[PDB]
């Protein structure tokens, strides 16, 4: 019965150093080993670190050496990461995770996990996406069900929302993950289903909150001209 | 002569003093090209005892 909340987070610039802090709460903090644990998009788990119950030994992980140090205030019940020179491929929700000392020696598996934050490592600015429809009112021709949609280009870090209609369709509402342009972009496509016969019966508006930079913008998606 | 007779006169005759022994010119070592260090990381240094 463990809560962790973390500190730090959010859009990091490689080559620059800061530190996450995550408070625990619902135990004796002083008596248990922590990890620091990836969660890569796509990716899996990668272990990073593991400080001991007094914080007495360190471990860092191989692909690591040179970039973290992992620090334990066991006063407010906190794990500090100090992370340096991060690069592209760091971005990541690295949860901590308290251990049980079961294990023969001062290190063993691992039970309860706290809900780490999205360090995002990235050279550029934080570009809000602009909504663009997906309507080409004469290539839905589908009869009962045509897929049209919306178009969320441009937008970093990834929080994004997508409701159609303020909801209003809620079948085969497809929102995808990111489809990333070249340059690093990210953009994703988020569409419904219509018949053809009902296009412009519901003005279809396309509402997204882009978390980051708070981008609240609207578009249409109705048959055009096109 | 005088030191092994303890005297400081000596009569005719053959003494036999010290021993001669020829001295080593050069220290040679000879040890197998072996090159690998060797795992004592993974021996003192392990977690499970
Ligand atoms: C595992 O054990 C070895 C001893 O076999 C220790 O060697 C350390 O190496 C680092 C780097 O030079 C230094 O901290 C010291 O030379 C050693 N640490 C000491 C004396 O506390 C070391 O504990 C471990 N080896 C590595 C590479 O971490």
């Amino acid at each position: 019965e463990v809560q962790l909340v973390e500190s730090g987070g959010g859009v990091v610039q490689p080559g620059r150093s800061l530190r996450l802090s995550c408070a625990a709460s619902g135990f004796t903090f002083s008596s248990y080993p922590m990890h620091w644990v990836r969660q890569a998009p796509g990716k899996g788990l990668e272990w990073v670190a593991v400080i001991s119950y007094d914080g007495s030994n360190k471990y860092y992980a191989d692909s690591v050496k040179g970039r973290f140090t992992i620090s334990r205030d066991n006063s407010k019940n906190t794990l500090y990461l100090q992370m340096n020179s991060l690069r592209a491929e760091d971005t990541a929700v690295y949860y901590c995770a308290r251990d049980t000392e079961d294990c023969s020696s001062t290190t063993c598996y691992v039970d309860y996990w706290g809900q780490g934050t999205l360090v995002t490592v990235s050279s550029a600015s934080t570009k809000g996406p602009s909504v663009f429809p997906l309507a080409p009112s004469s290539k839905s021709t589908s009869g009962g069900t045509a897929a049209l949609g919306c178009l969320v280009k441009d937008y970093f870090p990834e929080p994004v929302t997508v409701s159609w209609n303020s909801g209003a369709l809620t079948s085969g509402v497809h929102t995808f993950p990111a489809v990333l342009q070249s340059s690093g972009l990210y953009s994703l496509s988020s569409v419904v289903t219509v018949p053809s016969s009902s296009l412009g019966t519901q003005t279809y508006i396309c509402n997204v909150n882009h978390k980051p930079s708070n981008t609240k913008v609207d578009k249409k998606v109705e048959p055009k001209s096109c | 002569t005088k030191c092994t007779l303890k005297s400081f006169t000596v009569e005719k005759g053959i003494y036999q003093t010290s021993n001669f022994r020829v001295q080593p010119t050069e220290s040679i070592v000879r040890f197998p090209n072996i090159t690998n260090l060797c795992p004592f990381g993974e021996v003192f240094n392990a977690t499970r005892f």
